[PDB]
């Protein structure tokens, strides 16, 4: 098999400046003497992926010219000159010139931007889950950058660490943010016991938390 | 005007056997190459058959013997048939339509290979607390909850509230699933007028719609 | 490459 070897994987970059993302062959592609079939292909969050460039060098249609293929011998780049918001996402490299056709394994493409601080909202327990059996609070923290951030769940003022799962969204390609859900599940009967429940959001935005509770009266 | 919409995912057990469809629209079939690749869930992409113009058939080792790709001109739909199915196939499998220096991809229905039992999700409204403060933007949510397979599909109004919203990956615990939502409204519009999450499980034929109603 | 072009080489 023809073996691509995709560098970097992550890909930080701001908007404005040039993105390089290099592609590595286990051996000369030609087919026989004649065009060498190297695709270089975007996947945007939420979507399928689509073609950038096609043998080495060409632009698909309406793909801007700040985009560009080269290449020789087993070394493939493709540069991206004044990355936008939404040029983030999965770029993969592709070759079409031998059977079985290979991919890159990837490079995630990340924009800087300026940092923000999360919107923080807490949810109680419906009383249809409540019904049930269990219990789930939830804190949603919504358009913050950079990506990394904690969650400390408070019940009654004191930590709680089991029962606690985090779930980031994609980067957003217009306001280049995250967001995240953090939800503390408990048994009704252990929810009950208990009056104040509490997420704190710690973040480079502040040397402080920021705190959302309710009381369960 | 290119349409390519894949369907025939869902959960199959390892050994088993599924169908996938492609169902094409503004061109002819016949004229391009079609082909299926898959992504998995560590995001690698694999080419897994093509079918030229003129119907040869291509294959890697990894699923030859197993995977046959097909079409039918008359319906201007492409197949693939799969069997004896392992773990390693669990993917979403995007079709693709290639010629004259374009590719052009659906998509893509998730294949699931797993053991695991079909659940409907349970669907819970996030409502702020009776005593909760104003702000002039209001946040409501969504907690999707015990489902397999993936996916689930989660709208608001049914597609009228857009913007605003963001839906979480789903996280697999056990051999379950569950995901939330979060829209943001103006408060001068919620509770006036009805904000209901719309999810919808195809593995399980379920859908419910939840109005998020203000507590107490 | 299929992907691109309706025949191979």
């Amino acid at each position: 098999d023809v073996l691509l070897t995709q560098t970097p994987l992550s890909l930080p970059v701001s908007l404005g400046e040039q993105a390089s993302i290099s592609c590595r062959s286990s051996q000369s592609i030609v087919h026989s003497i004649g065009d060498t079939y190297l695709e270089w292909y975007l996947q945007k969050p939420g979507q399928s992926p689509k073609l950038l460039i096609y043998k080495v060098s060409n632009r698909f249609s309406g793909v801007p010219d700040r985009f560009s293929g080269s290449g020789s011998g087993t070394d493939f780049t493709l540069k991206i000159s004044r990355v936008e918001a939404e040029d983030l996402g999965i770029y993969y490299c592709f070759q079409g010139s031998h059977f079985p056709y290979t991919f890159g394994g990837g490079t995630k493409l990340e924009i800087k931007r300026a940092d923000a601080a999360p919107t923080v909202s807490i949810f109680p327990p419906s009383s249809e889950q409540l019904t049930s059996g269990g219990a789930s609070v939830v804190c949603f923290l919504n358009n913050f950058y950079p990506k990394d951030i904690n969650v400390k769940w408070k019940i009654d003022g004191s930590e709680r660490q089991n029962g606690v799962l985090n779930s980031w969204t994609d980067q957003d390609s217009k306001d280049s943010t995250y967001s995240m859900s953090s939800t503390l599940t408990l048994t009704k009967d252990e929810y009950e016991r208990h009056n104040s429940y509490t997420c704190e959001a710690t973040h480079k935005t502040s040397t402080s938390p920021i705190v959302k509770s309710f009381n369960r009266n | 005007q290119v349409q390519l919409q894949q369907s025939g995912g869902g959960s199959v057990k390892p050994g088993g056997s599924l169908k996938l469809s492609c169902s094409a629209s503004g061109f002819s079939l016949s004229t391009y190459a079609m082909s299926w690749v898959r992504q998995t869930p560590e995001k690698r992409l694999e080419w897994v058959a093509s079918m030229s113009s003129g119907g040869s058939l291509y294959y890697p080792d990894t699923v030859k013997g197993r995977f046959t790709i097909s079409r039918d001109t008359v319906k201007n739909i492409v197949y693939l048939q799969m069997s004896s199915l392992r773990s390693e196939d669990t993917a979403m499998y995007y079709c693709v339509r290639g010629g004259y220096g374009t590719s052009y991809w659906g998509q893509g229905t998730t294949v699931t290979v797993s053991s695991a039992k079909t659940t409907p999700p349970s669907v819970y409204p996030l409502a702020p607390g009776s005593a909760a403060q104003t702000n002039s933007m209001v946040t409501l949510g969504c907690l999707v909850k015990g489902y397999f397979p993936e996916p689930v599909t989660v709208t608001w109004n049914s597609g009228s509230l857009s913007s605003g919203v963001h839906t979480f990956p789903a996280v697999l615990q056990s051999d379950l699933y569950t995901l939330s939502s979060s829209v943001t409204v103006p408060s001068s519009t919620w509770p006036s007028e009805t904000v209901t999450c719309n999810v919808a499980h195809p593995a399980s034929s379920t859908k419910v719609d939840k109005k998020i109603v203000p507590r107490d | 490459s299929l992907l691109t072009e309706v025949e191979t080489p």
